């Protein structure tokens, strides 16, 4: 019977997609807004960790 | 004839023929399990061949 040597390891690569919406860029501003002046932003079609 | 000369003539004849070897598990079932499970039905094709 011929012996097939076994895979040692294993490499996944995947093709980028839509792009980040850098949640953490936005998140450290250097200009942080009052409780009155609280700001909102919208955020979609995205892929956050 | 009064005159005369000699000719030569090749031919080749075949003899021999290449010798092939083919494994019936690394060909159909190489080196997955369910497959060499479900080719156990037909046990009587790779003997033959
Ligand atoms: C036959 O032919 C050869 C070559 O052409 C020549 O050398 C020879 O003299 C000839 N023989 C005769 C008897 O004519």
């Amino acid at each position: 019977s011929g012996f097939t040597v076994k895979p040692v390891a294993t490499v996944h690569r995947r093709i980028p997609d839509l792009p980040d919406c850098d949640i953490d860029k936005w998140l450290n501003n250097f200009n942080v807004p009052s409780p009155l002046n609280w700001e909102r932003k919208i955020f979609s079609n995205c892929n956050f960790n | 004839p009064t005159n005369f000369t000699i000719v030569g003539q090749e031919e080749f004849i075949q003899t021999n023929s290449p010798k092939v070897t083919i494994d019936c598990s690394l060909f159909v079932c190489s080196n997955y399990a369910a497959c060499h499970d479900l080719l156990s039905e037909y046990g009587t094709f790779c003997d033959n061949i």
